[PDB]
């Protein structure tokens, strides 16, 4: 095609997915979108304090064309809101649609997306806006300080984000211990109407593929230190729809407060970073040694 | 990094708290007896309850503070549901405390609660008071529904004396150790006007800039209150003196017509000196004016016809 | 592009330096910054004054060139009501810094357009998370601000332009 | 540990919920009784109209523990009572949040469960904190491990005996097919076992039947629309009726509409039925429409007979209604209507 | 830890702290409300906070519903004769399986039962939340239905309001 971007796919349960991945961030609110050789990801941020990035790379498409030359990417900002209704109402007769395309000409064109059957297309065009001053790369994990780093399984995960949502959980805590003779110890801690509850990972290499603490500088292992990180339950909650469809869950928490989820389901990857808060009460550090020990 | 000086320097113990000797004397004598009853504190901003309930609390509950004090405030979810809910649930809890030691409920600007949650508030005052007291800390004692006041005893905290809030200045002031001169803290405590927690920021404002706290260097950041100067303007026997007023110290300050006219008001109703008949008129003209500026038309001239009409009603 | 721009917007202080007629509060408020000692803040004054710019100015000067990641801006044409208060503005200023960067900067233009029940809400969530955030009110109108939020701040007058 | 019990089956953890979940519909607390040989879970609407009870037999669950004796912290729910024999029996008695529990007890839709422990630790080697709180320890079936304290407040027992002075009038006034001389037996052992002890005034009713023919009924009954429930009996047939009157307003406007649905059952479908010599009784019908839906969650095979019995005397007079599993007796007491 | 007001309170109908002429019409009100066919259904109370409205009710109470009980047929509860002359609504219950709006409707459907062997007094003092509009508006219709009534048998109702002014709120 003539356009800037044009990428074309069969697979309409990619799209649909990535949708309902990021409704959790907001129903009506802005929707990042980059593009670029590699591929093209959704980005959505909450309250300067949590993001999600969501990458759809090139063989997820069964045609894709990136013809920009002046610049290697291209960003623009759309409006959630408007996709999940136009998405809503087209994918009605999920049955018959065969193929659908994305489309993008450059800054002041609109955002192109056509859903062709076998003798109807509809095409729809989403109006851009300007991006707003705050920088989607802020919040990031700092790779050479890694408090510690974890791999679980998606199911058990997800379940145990159900069973947290359940209870009306307000406040989490991820909790990761490490010892001698390969025993490991990942809990959630959860505060809410109940009290103050526990969910433990076993230590078995088939939810729990590892786990280990890096003593905040990602290289030296110690034995003995637990690390507590401190969450608002509205935040962490945004990972359950993720979940939902991941297969592996990689936790990376750092010294300053940040903890990254990178979700794997060729494939839909995600990405969610989010801050902890400043610090714990004494009342709730009494609570998680207790349950702990 | 390094706090303001009106967190870091907050009492930690009710021996520290200046002012209303009497009441905090009495939260002294509950502290250490231990029968703390259902209380109402209010007061205006900026004199030591949020800290008196705080303090009084942590010297009655010792270690078993964490457990023993549920505090909620304006900035938290206090609807019906709340009430239903967490505080029900808190007075439901089982806590050994030693003999005379009760849970406390802080409600914090209970001023602002909703009369659904006040309402539902009787029922458990009513069951739960044998294991839970409740503290509501408020700036109008009248906010809280009367079936609540019945339970409670009231604590007014009247406005700080020059001399507590010279002492208290001074004690942070050896604490920090910060060069000054009598006139430059008579200066900040003729501007705070009875509110200690302004009177820090001031102190701290003017620390920060030069260091030396004098009075010349007080006034450079800090500006009399307004409210003196709209009473001298309004108290002026002579319609230029009180024109004079309103451009040099109000008009070229930056001072809005809104303002000025909402101050004259507030002034104008506690104008001792004057009869009542010129204080009902400078009420009515105030009035119109307000209305005038409200419409758009906020302009020096408006004020000044005012001043006007005042002082021909003063004639 | 900024040869495009109205004079209004073309000209406005990028440094607190370019900021003139205010000489007593650039003066109070670099030396806070350079003490690192920033305390809540009430920035009141008439139109066209430097407000805006000069809070705008401190932030880049705080935080450098990637001011906008931790600072918090809230003006009249986005919603604030209590509801804001109680989430948003909680929750931001209840979370680390991005970088372990210090204190967090919440500004509040045009506060006096606030209901009174948010300034209410706003007066615990300034006075506990001190140590991590500071807060910033602009205003023209002092009347529309509670009591309760004016003991809280340290006030600055920006006069008429000398 | 001062008391521990653990639960594997998960036809027992079924009805351990249903159990749960029906009393916290009754009341907003349910009472927890422990003693040497069963656990009482009970519950008492606010208008004292109706009273639930589910006993689990120790049998019933996998371990059972019980040591009174170590209690130290919420002495005030430790009570002694003094047997007819010359016995004394210890008891610990506390309150806890109905919907809380039943949420905790809920078997999530995709996990399930291995075991479901529920134990109190009042102990002298005790933390402040975790005194006076359940601990509910639930394993799944991937080695994933659930731990929860909900508080709780300890009570005084009071036991109701309306159960036990039923079945002995019921024993006095009718005490042939065997199966009536076994529920004859059983009562009696179950009078003898318990810890306590011509005229109209001795009239009794009593009533067995297959509780399915009566759920099938109600399934569609809708009591927010049908809130009365109407038994009545002769040597015929015996009819069901959910029903609501009707009100009328100033001008006899229609405030409440009037409804009624009827389902009738011969008498020798029923069970059993001794009459006191067309019986009516009139009771509301919410509470025994959850009450008729713990003892299936089970479905035991072995003696499986879903059976309700139903004692009634006078209008006026409680309604007693029994249900019965392996290790579960289900009580269900009701007031009656008083007119005629 | 004893508050003086609890301490100290009435232990019978004399000490109570009422105006004699009231205490008279109320207690007239009250004994003729209990008669086999009485005119008045509800007895409402209304007065300003802490003037003993509670306080009477349940005072004359433990009077009138003894004298006034049909003896139990060798029926009741428990061994003890279940002294609970008074049932009183409570505002704060919430149950699993009943929407919050319902809950009134649910203890009146309760209530009409405490007749006779069972009789006892209805007591309205903790209201359900009548600032929601919607809740307000099922209240009322509740109160009409039972005023309009067609069963033989009712107990007792009183209602019990302590009017307040509601300060201006943000
Ligand atoms: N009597 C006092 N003695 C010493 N410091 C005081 C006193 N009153 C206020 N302060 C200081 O100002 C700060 C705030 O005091 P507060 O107790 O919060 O006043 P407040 O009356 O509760 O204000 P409101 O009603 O919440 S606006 C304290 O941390 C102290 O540092
Ligand atoms: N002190 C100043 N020094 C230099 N330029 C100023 C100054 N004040 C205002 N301006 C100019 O006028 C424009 C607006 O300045 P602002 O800081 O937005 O004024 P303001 O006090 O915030 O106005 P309000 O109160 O929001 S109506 C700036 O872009 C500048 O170009
Ligand atoms: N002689 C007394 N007479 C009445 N009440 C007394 C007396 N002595 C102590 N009290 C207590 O004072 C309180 C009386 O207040 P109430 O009976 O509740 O008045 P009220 O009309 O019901 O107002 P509300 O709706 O409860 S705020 C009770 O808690 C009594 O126990
Ligand atoms: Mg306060
Ligand atoms: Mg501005
Ligand atoms: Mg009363």
């Amino acid at each position: 095609l003539a356009n800037k971007f044009s990428a074309s796919t069969v697979h309409l349960e990619h799209i649909t997915t990535a949708l309902s991945c990021l409704t959790p961030f907001g129903s009506k609110d802005d929707v990042l979108i980059f593009i670029d050789a590699d591929g093209l990801s959704f980005v959505r941020e909450n309250n300067h304090v949590i993001k999600i990035q969501l990458l759809l790379s090139r063989e997820l498409f069964m045609s894709y064309s990136y013809r920009n030359e002046t610049e290697d990417h291209m960003k623009l900002c759309v409006k959630i809101n408007h996709i999940l209704d136009s998405v809503s109402v087209m994918n009605r007769n999920s049955d018959d649609i065969v193929e659908c395309t994305l489309s993008y000409d450059g800054h002041g064109s609109p955002f192109v997306l056509i859903f062709e059957d076998s003798f109807i297309s509809e095409r729809v065009e989403y109006s851009t806006y300007l991006i707003k001053d705050f920088d989607t790369n802020g919040l990031e994990l700092d790779r050479e300080r890694i408090s510690f780093e974890a791999i679980i399984k998606g199911e058990a995960l997800h379940s145990a984000l159900k069973d947290l949502k359940e209870i009306g959980c307000k406040e989490c805590y991820v909790y990761a211990k490490t010892e001698a003779n390969d025993e490991n110890v990942f809990a959630l801690i959860s505060k809410s109407q109940l009290g103050f509850s526990k969910i433990k990972l076993p230590s078995n290499r088939s939810i729990l593929e590892k786990l280990q603490v890096f003593d905040g500088d990602s290289t030296t292992v110690i034995d003995g230190f637990a690390v507590i990180g401190f969450f608002d339950f509205t935040s962490f909650d945004k990972i359950r729809k993720s979940t939902k469809i991941a297969s592996k869950v990689l936790f990376r928490m750092d010294v300053h407060g940040v903890l990254s989820v990178n979700i794997l389901s060729p494939g839909i990857v995600i990405e969610v970073c989010m801050l902890e808060k400043e610090s714990i009460d004494e009342a709730a550090q009494t609570e998680i040694e207790l349950l702990m020990e | 990094l390094q706090l303001p000086w009106v967190e870091k320097y907050r009492p930690q113990v009710l021996s520290d708290i200046v002012g209303n000797k009497e009441t905090i004397d009495r939260l002294q004598q509950i502290a250490k007896d231990g029968n703390m009853p259902h209380m109402i504190i209010s007061g205006m901003p900026g004199i030591g309850k949020t800290t008196s309930v705080h303090c009084l609390a942590h010297e009655l509950l010792g270690r078993s503070y964490a457990d023993g004090v549920l505090e909620l405030n304006a900035s938290d979810d206090r609807g019906i549901d709340v009430v239903r809910n967490q505080i029900k649930h808190f007075a439901q809890k089982k806590l050994h405390l030693p003999p005379g030691k009760h849970k406390i409920v802080i409600l914090d600007e209970a001023d602002s609660m909703t009369a659904g949650a006040q309402q539902a508030l009787r029922r458990t005052m009513e069951l739960y008071s044998n294991s839970t007291r409740f503290a509501f800390a408020c700036n109008q004692s009248n906010k809280i529904i009367e079936p609540l006041q019945s339970r409670c005893a009231i604590l007014r905290y009247s406005k700080l004396s020059d001399e507590d809030v010279l002492k208290r200045l001074l004690q942070i002031i050896k604490l920090e150790d910060v060069k000054y001169t009598n006139d430059g803290l008579e200066a900040i405590i003729f501007t705070a006007e009875g509110d200690m927690r302004q009177a820090i920021n001031n102190l701290q404002s003017t620390v920060a800039g030069h260091g030396l706290v004098n009075a010349d260097n007080v006034f450079k950041i800090v500006d009399s209150p307004h409210p003196l100067i709209v009473k001298k303007m309004l108290l002026a026997s002579n319609l230029e003196d009180s024109i004079q007023i309103l451009r040099t110290d109000l008009w070229k300050k930056g001072y809005s017509s809104i303002d000025i006219v909402t101050t004259s008001f507030r002034v104008t109703k506690n104008l001792a000196q004057v009869k009542e008949s010129v204080r009902l008129e400078m009420i009515k003209e105030i009035g119109l004016t307000h209305m005038r500026i409200l419409e758009g038309v906020g302009t020096y001239l408006q004020l000044a016809s005012m001043l006007a009409k005042i002082h021909k009603l003063n004639n | 592009s900024k040869e495009n721009l109205p004079w209004v917007e073309k000209y406005r202080p990028e440094t607190l330096d370019e900021v003139y007629g205010q000489n007593e509060v650039i003066t109070t408020v670099r030396k806070f910054v350079d003490e690192g000692k920033l305390p809540h803040l009430l920035f009141y004054g008439p139109p066209g004054t430097g407000k805006t710019s000069t809070i705008v100015a401190l932030a880049r000067e705080i935080y450098g060139k990637n001011y906008s990641n931790m600072v918090l801006e809230l003006n009249a044409s986005d919603d604030r009501g209590i509801d804001v208060v109680r989430n948003q503005i909680k929750d931001f200023a209840s979370t680390r810094q991005i970088f372990s960067k210090g204190f967090k900067l919440i500004i509040l233009d045009e506060a006096d357009a606030m209901t009174n029940a948010a300034q209410n809400a706003l007066r615990r969530v300034i006075e506990r998370y001190t140590k991590n955030t500071r807060f910033c009110v602009l205003a023209n109108y002092a009347h529309k601000l509670t009591p309760a939020l004016l003991s809280r701040c340290t006030r600055f007058r920006f006069q008429p332009l000398p | 540990m001062s008391f521990k019990a653990t639960i594997t089956e998960s036809g027992k953890q079924n009805i351990w919920f249903r159990a749960i979940y029906v009393l916290s519909t009754i009341q907003d607390d349910i009472k927890i009784t422990v003693t040497t040989n069963e656990l009482i879970a009970w519950s008492m609407n606010e208008t004292d109209t109706t009273l639930c009870q589910v006993r689990f037999q120790k049998s019933f669950f996998e371990e059972y523990e019980f040591k009174p004796h170590e209690i130290v912290f919420g002495e005030n729910g430790v009570q002694v009572i003094e047997d007819t024999y010359g016995n004394s029996h210890k008891l610990y008695s506390f309150r806890v949040n109905g919907r809380h529990l039943t949420t905790i007890s809920r078997k999530p839709d995709g996990d399930g469960i291995k075991s479901f422990t529920i134990a109190v630790n009042n102990t002298s080697t005790c933390p402040e904190s975790l005194a006076n709180r359940l601990i509910v320890v639930i394993e799944m079936d991937s080695l994933i491990v659930k731990e929860y304290c909900p508080q709780f407040q300890p009570i005084k027992y009071d036991p109701i005996i309306i159960n036990l002075k039923y079945k002995r009038r019921f024993l006095d006034v009718f005490g042939l097919d065997p199966k009536l001389l076994d529920v004859f037996t059983n009562t009696e052992r179950e009078l003898t076992s318990a810890l306590f002890n011509l005229t109209a005034a001795d009239e009794i009713n009593y009533i067995c039947c297959n509780s399915t023919l009566l759920k099938n009924f109600l399934d569609n009954c809708n009591v927010n629309v049908t809130d009365e429930v109407k038994l009545e009996i002769n040597v015929h047939r015996l009819s069901i009726t959910a029903f609501t009157k009707a009100v009328y307003g100033k001008n006899n406007d229609l405030l409440r509409n009037a409804l009624s649905m009827s389902n009738t059952i011969s008498t020798l479908d029923l069970e059993h039925y001794c009459l006191f010599t067309m019986k009516s009784i009139i009771f509301k019908l919410k509470d025994f429409k959850n009450f008729i839906t713990i003892g299936p969650s089970w479905k035991t095979t072995q003696d499986g007979n879903d059976n309700i019995s139903l004692w009634f005397c006078h209008p006026g007079d409680p309604i007693l209604m029994q249900m019965q599993k392996p290790g579960v007796k289900l009580e269900l007491v009701e007031v009656t209507d008083s007119n005629i | 830890g004893e508050q003086w007001y609890e301490k100290f309170k009435p232990n019978c109908l004399e000490q109570v702290a009422i105006h004699k002429r009231k205490l008279k019409d109320v207690q007239e009100a009250l004994d003729a409300m209990f008669l086999p066919n009485a005119k008045h259904r509800i007895l409402l109370l209304s007065g300003p906070s802490g003037c003993s409205k509670s306080t009477v009710i349940k005072e004359l109470s433990k009077i009138l519903v003894p004298k006034y009980r049909q003896n139990s047929n060798g029926t009741s509860f428990r061994s003890t004769p279940n002294e609970h002359k008074v049932t009183e609504f409570r505002g704060d219950c919430i149950v699993n399986d009943l929407p919050q709006m319902e809950s009134f409707s649910e203890f009146l459907k309760g209530a009409r039962y405490l007749v006779m062997s069972n009789l006892s007094l209805i007591l309205i003092e903790d209201l359900p939340n009548v600032f929601h509009i919607d809740t307000r508006r099922r209240f009322q219709q509740l109160i009409l239905q039972w005023l309009y009534s067609s069963e033989p048998l009712l107990p007792p109702l009183v209602i019990c309001i302590t009017e307040c002014e509601i300060p201006e709120n943000d």
